[PDB]
């Protein structure tokens, strides 16, 4: 079965950098591009970034640009997300999502079919 | 912030039907892009519920249906029961801001 | 029956080049059969779709004869064919041993034989997969966003014509010497009501 | 008409949308320019006609 497990969350002081990852299994990891999605506590989900199926091309949301970097290891079935200089509004639950196989009409439509579990990340002192 | 506007909560009782109306702007939905719906049961990660216009995926009762028209979309729950108390989000794509956008979500309440 | 005036006045295409015929006079002549073919290429290879041009596209994918007649229409389509994270569903040939003849295709994916040492069924060294993959992203430059191309071809020779321009009509008068042009029939006379009974 | 000349270089109008003093879309300069080179073929070398 398509299952995803992620870890790397914790309580940190503002200004420090963290690093979390999710390891996939049950499917050919190389084929599918993958997304990162965060959800603030009690609000709607938000989009974060995306990495291609080989790591050559990527894209990030405007809000987190210049602070969030994502990498990928195709051999070890893990993908990495780097956050530097955490801000007070970075506290949310982070899921790593899988791109949709078939989107029918048009080529720009994207959707997420399999989700992980989430890691609680909070910033305080 | 939720680009797509969605009603805050929809009530109901077992037996009848309830509708969720997710509306968008000209760039997001008016450009011809499709609409997607997920279900986030309490204490669990969101799960895909309705991908593409209607066209439900595997492992879901047929009680859930939806459609899109003009610049808005609607999801319909037929034969509502008490186990549907959860959150539902509408998702689409935007061609101006260039990123996937989510809705505000609706807390369906069953009396 | 075709109608090219609406297409020419759409004012959305960024390239409308017609070889051997002017677009304005395209509504007043008839053809036998019209060939339409379409594909998607990069924004910099659009200039290679023309009679007598060189390049990878014109050499390995699509070739136009030097006596070509027809029109070339293209327009930017960055909103519909490019997605975040890259689109890799568009391919183009990149290795081949000879140039295409005009109006020819090839979809064979036999392994290319580069160098001197032969090979078979492997892509290890000096043996390259022919088809490449376009990488389309919405943030690419103007010269890299995908474009949609449509090419029309005509013959204007032999056979009974079957596609024509939209020949139109006007209103009718009576009891006045006029110049009627009922269908192909012509002449001058005074049209008036008659009680004759034609067969159906 | 036979034995006539024209030298006005007013901008040309093509399509339906009009224009004036511009060469943006469907509005081209009428006069072209021959390109003569000593290495051109016989079908392109200049000729003098009287």
């Amino acid at each position: 079965e398509v299952q995803l497990v992620e870890s790397g969350g914790g309580v940190v002081q503002p200004g420090r950098s963290l690093r979390l990852s999710c390891a996939a299994s049950g499917f050919k990891f190389s084929k599918f591009a993958m997304h990162w999605v965060r959800q603030a506590p009690g609000k709607g989900p938000e989009w974060v970034a995306v990495i291609s199926y080989d790591g050559n091309q990527y894209h990030s949301a405007d809000s987190v640009k210049g602070r969030f970097t994502i990498s990928r290891d195709n051999s070890f079935n893990t993908l990495y997300l780097q956050m530097n200089s955490l801000g007070p509004e970075d506290t949310a639950v982070y899921y790593c999502a899988r791109d949709g196989p078939d989107t029918s009409g048009y080529y720009a439509n994207i959707y997420f079919d399999f989700w992980g579990q989430g890691t609680l990340v909070t910033v305080s002192s | 912030q939720s680009v797509l506007t969605q009603p805050p909560s929809v009530s109901g009782a077992p037996g009848q039907r309830v509708t969720i109306s997710c509306t968008g702007s000209s760039s997001n939905i008016g450009a011809g892009y499709d609409v997607h719906w997920y279900q986030q049961l309490p204490g669990r990660a969101p799960k895909l519920l309705i991908f593409d216009n209607n066209n439900r995926p595997s492992g879901v009762p047929d009680r859930f249906s939806g459609s899109k028209s003009g610049t808005s979309a609607s999801l319909a729950i037929t034969g509502l029961q008490t186990e549907d108390e959860a959150y539902y989000y509408c998702q689409s794509y935007d061609n101006s801001l260039i990123l996937a956008v989510f809705g505000g979500g609706t807390k369906v309440t069953v009396l | 029956v075709a109608d090219y005036s609406v297409l020419y006045n759409s004012a959305s295409f960024s390239t409308f080049k017609c070889y051997g015929v002017s677009p304005t006079k395209l509504n007043d002549l008839c053809f036998t059969n019209v060939y339409a073919d379409s594909f998607v290429i990069r924004g910099d290879e659009v200039r290679q779709i023309a009679p007598g041009q060189t390049g990878k596209i014109a050499d390995y994918n699509y070739k136009l004869p030097d006596d070509f007649t027809g029109c070339v229409i293209a327009w930017n389509s960055n909103n519909l064919d490019s997605k975040v994270g890259g689109n890799y569903n568009y391919l183009y040939r990149l290795f081949r041993k000879s140039n295409l003849k005009p109006f020819e295709r090839d979809i064979s994916t036999e392994i290319y034989q580069a160098g001197s040492t032969p090979c078979n069924g492997v892509e290890g060294f000096n043996c390259y997969f022919p088809l490449q993959s376009y990488g389309f992203q919405p943030t690419n430059g103007v010269g890299y966003q995908p474009y949609r191309v449509v090419v029309l071809s005509f013959e204007l020779l032999h056979a009974p014509a079957t596609v024509c321009g939209p020949k139109k009509s006007t209103n009718l008068v009576k009891n006045k010497c006029v110049n009627f042009n009922f269908n192909g029939l012509t002449g001058t006379g005074v049209l008036t009501e008659s009680n004759k009974k034609f067969l159906p």
